[PDB]
């Protein structure tokens, strides 16, 4: 009862701190997912920029 | 033979395994030993519309030189002649070049005189 509450709140605090660091692990997963997302979108930005920039170059020369 | 100097700059030709491992300097005459059925005319068209000097890679001389591709095809299949007309006029890289072409059915003495004309 009393000792239930004491030891169970202890296990609560331990696994709550550890599972919020696991939430920080999930947040680093989301962080790197945003990193890959911005690398995807910005590399596609550079790709469309360079491709249609060279297309303007080619239409200019023609 | 006293009136020439040695070649000392380079050229890029787009091809990576030419630009890095066996460089084309300006003055060099390097032949492409093709096979029989290999693409040689495709590499011809690619080097023709992708070669560019890089004076920015130098100590920044002038761009007062333009570049000029003199392209002399002698004894071609005429399928390849259609390939060269479209692969030159396609990207607009015909405007810095001059194409001395002759087919296979054209007489043999033009296939003699063609590289004299181009050089």
């Amino acid at each position: 009862s009393k000792l239930e509450a004491i030891l169970s709140q202890e296990v609560e605090a331990e696994i709550q701190a550890l599972l919020q660091e696991a939430e920080a692990k999930a947040e680093a997963v989301k962080r790197e997912a945003e990193e890959k997302a911005k690398a995807l979108l910005q590399a596609r930005e550079r790709a469309l920029e360079a491709q249609y920039r060279a297309a303007l170059r080619r239409a200019e020369s023609a | 033979p006293v009136a020439r100097r040695k070649p000392e700059q380079f050229i890029q030709t787009g091809i990576s395994t030419i630009d890095v491992m066996n460089t084309l300097v300006r003055g060099q005459k390097l032949p492409i030993f093709s096979g029989s059925g290999l693409p040689a005319n495709e590499i011809a068209a690619q080097i023709a519309r992708q070669a560019t000097v890089r004076p920015d890679l130098s100590g920044e001389g002038e761009k007062e030189e333009p570049f000029a591709v003199v392209f002399a095809a002698m004894g071609i299949t005429q399928r390849e002649l259609s390939y060269f007309i479209q692969e030159f006029e396609r990207t607009g890289a015909l405007s810095r070049s001059v194409l001395f072409l002759n087919k296979a059915d054209d007489p043999t003495i033009e296939r003699i005189l063609t590289p004299r004309m181009a050089l």
